[PDB]
RNA sequence: AGGCUUGUAGCUCAGGUGGUUAGAGCGCACCCCUGAUAAGGGUGAGGUCGGUGGUUCAAGUCCACUCAGGCCU
C-alpha cells in the first residue's frame, strides 16, 4: 500500500546495476537516471523545497528564482510544479529551443539573459530580481544550500549500503555541486563507521580544479564537453577532507566510454556517466583495485543530450 | 623607487595580450565557447564544425603566461597590461563558471 | 541486498502518484517513464527476449528482427545490448535523424525501406530477411507474443493491487498493442477475482476500430497523431472480453490534457498519456464515477515527443 | 706595432649593477582562426653565448691570452 501524493516525493531508490562487459565485473553502477525528471538532480531540487517549506521561508505567495543552465531547472520545474509553486529560472540565450520547451512546458518562467556575460550575467539577474521585492522571491543556491548534500546523506548512502550489503570499498563520483560525494562519504564513514572507503572525485583535464585545490595550486578553470561536471570552483557543498583521490578525465574517452556503456550495456548515459565509468577503468587498471567493489553514480540520460555530439553521424 | 625598464620578453608579452584581447576576445568566441561545451557547435561553410573550445583553452594559456610573464615588474604600463590580461581572465572564466548545472 | 545482474532485470516497480489539480483526487497514475529506457515496452522488450530464451529458440548466435522504430525499438535494442543478442530493426526511411541516432547508439542494425509503403513495406522486409536465413533470424511478434500480457500480469498487476490495497474500480489503459490492459484484466478479474472492475480502452477518434469491433462493424482505420495507440486493426493480442467501455479521444484534447498534465503536476508526459487521463475525465462526467478509485497508465514522457505538436508554446 | 670596437637561434640583433639555464622580430613543423590572403594566437624542434684558463657561493656579463672581421695607422 503505497501511493504517493505527488511526484516530488518519488524520488530514490535507483538500482545497482553489474557492468559485465566495461571492466572485470566489479564495477557497480547506480543509475541515477532513473528519477522522476530523470538525472540525479531530482533529489536536491525536491529537498531544497522541502527544506525552504520546513524551515518556514516558502510560503504560499513566496517563488522561486535560480540562474541555471542544467538539470537543476529540471528537477525545480517538475517539483515547483507538483507541489504547486512557481518558477521563474535565469539563464543565457546560448541554450537550445529544446531545453526551452521542456522547462516552459512543464511551468517555469524563462529569464534569458545576454550570452557573451553568461552564467554570472545569469546569476546577477536572479540577484536583482531576488533584491527588487525580496520578501515575495527565494534564491535555493544550490552550490551553498546544505538540502543539496543531505538528501544524499539521507537517501542516495544507505541505499548504496543496502544493495552492497556494506561491501563497498570504492565510491567513485564527479563533482559538480559536490553534494552527491560529500554525502554518500559522510553516510558511509561518519554514520556507519566505514572510514576505508576510497572516495574518488571525477574531473574534466581542461579544468582540474579539484586538484589544484588538493595540491595548494591557484584554482585555474577552463572548457571542456563533460556537461554536469566540472563547475570551475570549490563549491561549498564539496568537502575536501572526505576526498581521498581525484582523476582528471579527458573529454574523448568520456564520450567513447558513454557510447561503450549504451552499445554494450544497454545503459543511456551521459557524457558525464561515462568519464565516471572511465575513471573506474583507469583504477582498476592498477592491481591493488582488482578485487575492489567499486560504486559508481550514473547521472543522466543520454536521450536528454541527443542533439549534441554524442551522436556522431 | 628604481623604476625599470622592459626587455624584449615583457614587450612581447604586452603586444600578445593587447592582440590577444582585440582578435580573440569577443562576444562571439564566448558564445562559441558556450556552444561548445552544451553540445552543439556553429558548423563549417562546406560540412563540418568549428571548434572554438580549442580556440578558448589556447586564449586563456596565452594571457595566463602573458600574465605571469608581468606580475613583479614595475614599469606602470606593464603593469596596466598585467590589468588588461587579468580582466580578460575573469570576463572569460566569470562567462564559464558555474555553467552546465 | 539487491545487486541486478543487468539493466534489463530493473524493469517494473513504477510509483502509483495521485492526481490533486486534475479531476477530484481519485484518478491514480501509473507513470511507466521509470523503466530503464523510459517505457511501458521496457517490460515487454525484456519478456519476449527471455521467454525466446527459455523456450530454446534463442540460442547463442542467433539474431533478432522486429519492423518497428517506435518504443518497442528501444526496448529491444536495450535488452539486446544488455543480455548480448543482435538487433535489425527495420522501419521506413521516412524516420527521424535523432531515433535512428538513438537505436544506432544502443547497436541496432537498421534496415531502411521505402516511404511510400511505410509499416507495411517494413513487415514485408523483416519477412524477407527472416525468410533469408531463418535459423539465424527470429521475429518476436509483438501483436501476437503471449510474452506481452505476460509480464503485466506477472508485474503490473500485482504492483496496481498491492498499492492500491484491492481498491482498484476502473482501469483505462491505452490500447496500441492491447497487452497492458489484458495482463492487468486478466490479474485482476481471474487471479484476485474482481469481476467488479471496469477496464474500458481508450482509442483516437479518427480511428475507432475497437467501437466499430464491438459493435459489429466494419473495420475502417484512420490517421491520426495520438502515437502509441491506433494501430489501425484489432491485434491478436487484445481479447474483447475483458474490455467493459471504449473512450473516443481526439488529437486536440491528448495534446491538451498532456500538457495539463506536465504543468499542473509535473508528470512528463507525452500524447497517450494525456488521452488516458483526457478519458479518464470524460468518465467522470458521469454521476457513478465520483467515487470510485480510477487507475490509469501513464505510458511514456515527453522527451521523447520534443519535436512533435506536443511542444508548440514558443 | 700600438690604441680602440664587434662575435648570442637559420638571418638581423637586445641581454640593467654576477641570478631562471636563454630572449625578441623574421624564417621552419603541427593545431585553431580568415571561404582564402593579410591581420592573430597555442605547442615544439633549434643555443660548445668565438676558443682556452683564472676569480667568485654563483660567469654570456669580470679579468689574462689567443681566432676571425671594422677605424687612425
Ligand atoms: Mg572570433
Ligand atoms: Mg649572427
Amino acid at each position: 500500500s503505497k501511493i504517493f501524493e505527488d511526484n516530488s516525493l518519488t524520488i530514490g531508490h535507483t538500482p545497482l546495476v553489474r557492468l559485465n562487459r566495461i571492466g572485470n565485473g566489479r564495477i557497480l553502477a547506480k543509475v541515477e537516471s532513473r528519477n522522476p525528471s530523470f538525472s540525479v538532480k531530482c533529489r536536491i531540487g525536491a529537498n531544497m523545497i522541502w527544506d525552504a517549506e520546513k524551515r518556514g521561508v516558502l510560503k504560499p505567495g513566496v517563488e522561486l528564482v535560480e540562474p541555471t543552465s542544467g538539470n537543476t531547472g529540471i528537477a525545480l520545474a517538475y517539483v515547483a510544479a507538483a507541489r504547486g509553486y512557481k518558477l521563474t529560472l535565469t539563464m543565457p540565450e546560448t541554450m537550445s529551443i529544446e531545453r526551452r520547451k521542456l522547462l516552459k512546458a512543464l511551468g517555469a518562467n524563462l529569464v534569458l539573459t545576454e550570452g557573451a556575460k553568461g552564467m554570472k550575467g545569469a546569476i546577477q539577474k536572479a540577484e536583482e530580481i531576488v533584491a527588487s521585492n525580496p520578501e515575495k522571491y527565494l534564491l535555493l543556491q544550490q552550490f551553498s544550500n546544505p538540502a543539496n548534500p543531505e538528501i544524499h546523506e539521507k537517501t542516495t548512502g544507505p541505499e548504496i549500503w543496502e544493495d552492497t550489503d556494506g561491501q563497498v570499498d570504492v565510491f567513485i563520483a564527479g563533482v559538480g555541486t559536490g553534494g552527491t560525494l560529500t554525502g554518500v562519504s559522510r553516510y558511509i564513514k561518519g554514520t556507519k563507521g566505514k572510514t576505508d572507503l576510497i572516495s574518488v572525485a571525477v574531473e574534466p583535464t581542461d579544468s582540474p580544479v579539484i586538484a589544484q585545490a588538493l595540491a595548494g595550486e591557484e584554482i585555474k578553470p577552463g572548457p571542456h564537453k563533460i556537461q554536469g561536471i566540472g563547475a570551475g570552483f570549490i563549491p561549498a557543498n564539496l568537502d575536501l577532507k572526505l576526498v581521498d583521490k581525484v582523476i582528471g578525465i579527458t573529454n574523448e574517452e568520456a564520450i567513447s566510454t558513454a557510447r561503450r556503456l549504451m552499445e554494450e550495456e544497454g545503459i543511456l548515459a551521459g557524457i558525464s556517466s561515462g568519464a565516471a565509468v572511465a575513471a573506474a577503468l583507469k583504477l582498476q587498471e592498477d592491481e591493488s583495485f582488482t578485487n575492489k567493489n567499486i560504486v559508481v553514480i550514473l547521472p543522466s540520460s543520454g536521450e536528454r543530450y541527443l542533439s549534441t555530439a554524442l551522436f556522431a553521424d | 623607487k628604481t623604476v625599470d625598464k622592459l626587455n624584449q620578453k615583457q614587450e612581447s608579452a604586452i603586444k600578445k595580450i593587447d592582440n590577444t584581447i582585440k582578435n580573440a576576445l569577443k562576444d562571439h568566441d564566448i558564445i562559441g565557447t558556450l556552444k561548445d561545451m552544451d553540445g552543439k557547435p556553429v558548423p563549417k561553410e562546406n560540412g563540418g564544425y568549428w571548434d572554438a573550445m580549442q580556440e578558448m583553452q589556447n586564449t586563456l594559456r596565452g594571457l595566463r603566461n602573458h600574465a605571469d610573464t608581468l606580475k613583479n615588474v614595475n614599469n606602470p604600463e606593464a603593469q596596466a597590461a598585467y590589468g588588461r590580461a587579468t580582466d580578460a581572465i575573469n570576463k572569460i572564466e566569470s562567462a564559464l563558471k558555474g555553467y552546465g548545472i
